[PDB]
């Protein structure tokens, strides 16, 4: 029960997962909640997405789910091996804090599981206009199995469809338990965006969340892999260079096809046929930032 | 190239 | 210290556990059956689970690059351990009744005794061992699947459970004799009571008769839980009985026969005669001839 | 799909 004030962790705890499609901003969210002095997410754990994954196959499978039910191995043992196995990597693998946090884009697939496994945990689910995702995974080469890296087409069939199955998921787990976080919008106005997530979450303003690139490697702060891809991004602080880079690196059919290829943009608001939409108007804060980062700040 | 960055399903 | 009640049973990574295993079609239900039988111990059936659990955190282990992002994430061998721990502790506690002594039987686990042994420091193992060639009689003649196995091949099977048990006892041995035990299917069968008793003492669990009596327990408070699709089913609900040990002789073609050396080394190693065929493997206490004959007459 | 009585070996 001990993570080592003594904080004890528990099914009951309260828990924030944050996710969504790879290169929708997930580092950047969970970076700037490592600021904040009463929560801690630190880095992608990789093996938590792994276990659900497993969970969700020996679920569908009738021939298997039928051997591991007339074996006792029932949905209640499933549950709590689960349960146990994951509050023991999100609460052991970094430093201890009142609340617990963990970022790994796809955990976001199975956010109405983890609520009934954890009834007091919520979740941050990244949004960001999957023509810039799919580009980021592109050009950048972060490999996603399943994934085919030499097709916008085929990566942005992809993105839809994991983007429909996690908001999807994020309506059924409900409005007082999961918040969509538009990347756009979190990078246009970053403090009006860190109010409502931080009320959302019941937890208290921090000017710190505003500037998680000062608490990188410090205690309390933010700790980053230095083989996670967005690392080099996360150093500097909330700007606006990555909103709109797609633009003009989409195949014509592609730009064509896209409504069909990607419902889930208008879906979520983003015009399909807009090269790029017109996101929104950049706060002062983030407009100087920006300038900053070119200078080489 | 025994995992990739990232898997689900 | 998870809890059940069903007094109340208290359970955590430093009690003594059982884990039975070692090549399918070698005795591993009946193993675990006898064990369940006694009132102290539950076995229960095979949670598929936890040999799954321990291919994937092997896979993670066995890559030099994903264990350096692990290690990078704070994800290490101690987190990965306690999480393996815990998620193993569970299924073993909850699939089945709880009681005093706690055990698994996945065959497969026992590639994985070192491991296991680490994890989980007063548990003890049994290794099943049988003559392959009545194993692999075995799985090719009921179907029974194993991963990566080609049953329309003797050649084939006797080279991979040669494979399979050349690791596992090599784990055996590398976790000693105070923790790992093999026993033989074909003594197991003709010397029940002889059997049971050094494996009771092995384990440090006192005596009970109702090993002996695993048949009359089946689906009963405290004895023997069955699944009805796991394959060894139809044969465990009857007492010991000595049917199933040279059943395989003459059912192996010619060029295998004659090959068995080369195919299979660990025959020799392990005690069984690769030319004798069959070997004796010798003779039976009147309690299970008269338990074999009690089968004949039907009383099953 | 791949379903085995023994799946992991
Ligand atoms: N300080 C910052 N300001 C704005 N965007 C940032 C940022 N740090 C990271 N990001 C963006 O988050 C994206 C990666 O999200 P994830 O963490 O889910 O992979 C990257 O997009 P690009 O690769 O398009 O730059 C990255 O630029
Ligand atoms: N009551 C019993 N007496 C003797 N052997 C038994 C038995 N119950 C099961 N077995 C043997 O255990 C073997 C299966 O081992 P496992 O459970 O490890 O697959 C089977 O061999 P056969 O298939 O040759 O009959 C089976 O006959």
């Amino acid at each position: 029960l001990v993570m080592v004030v003594e904080y004890r962790y528990g099914k009951a705890m309260p828990l924030i997962f944050v996710g969504g499609v790879p290169r929708s901003g997930t580092t950047l969210m969970r970076a700037m909640l490592d600021a904040h002095p009463e929560v801690r997410c630190g880095e992608e754990t990789r093996i938590i997405p792994r276990v659900l994954a497993m969970r969700q196959a020996w679920s569908k499978s009738g021939r298997e789910k039928l051997r591991l039910d007339e074996a006792g191995v029932t949905d209640e043992v499933l549950d709590a091996a689960m349960q146990a196995f994951i509050l023991e990597v999100i609460a052991k693998h970094g430093e201890p804090a009142r609340v617990l946090c963990n970022k790994d884009p796809f955990t976001l697939k199975s956010s109405v599981y983890l609520s009934r496994l954890f009834p007091n945990s919520k979740f941050l689910l990244m949004v960001r206009d999957g023509r810039a995702s799919v580009h980021s995974m592109i050009t950048r080469k972060v490999t996603i199995a399943g994934f085919d890296l030499s097709s916008y087409r085929d990566c942005l069939t992809k993105w839809n469809k994991a983007i429909e199955v996690m908001y999807a998921q994020c309506m059924e787990v409900g409005k007082e338990k999961c918040l969509p976080v538009y990347y756009e919008q979190l990078v246009l106005h970053p403090r009006r965006s860190l109010k409502l997530i931080l009320d959302f979450l019941g937890i208290a303003w921090s000017d710190a969340v505003l500037h998680h690139e000062d608490l990188i490697g410090k205690p309390g702060g933010v700790s980053l892999s230095k083989i996670e891809r967005s690392t080099d991004q996360v150093i500097k602080p909330v700007n606006l260079e990555a909103l709109s880079k797609w633009t003009g690196h989409i195949p014509g059919d592609v730009v064509r096809d896209m409504a069909q290829i990607a419902p889930m943009l208008a879906q979520l608001g983003y015009d399909p046929y807009a090269n790029p939409p017109n996101y929104g108007n950049p706060d002062p804060f983030v407009i100087n930032n920006t300038q900053r980062v070119l200078k080489g700040d | 190239e025994d995992f990739e960055d990232y898997e689900f399903d």
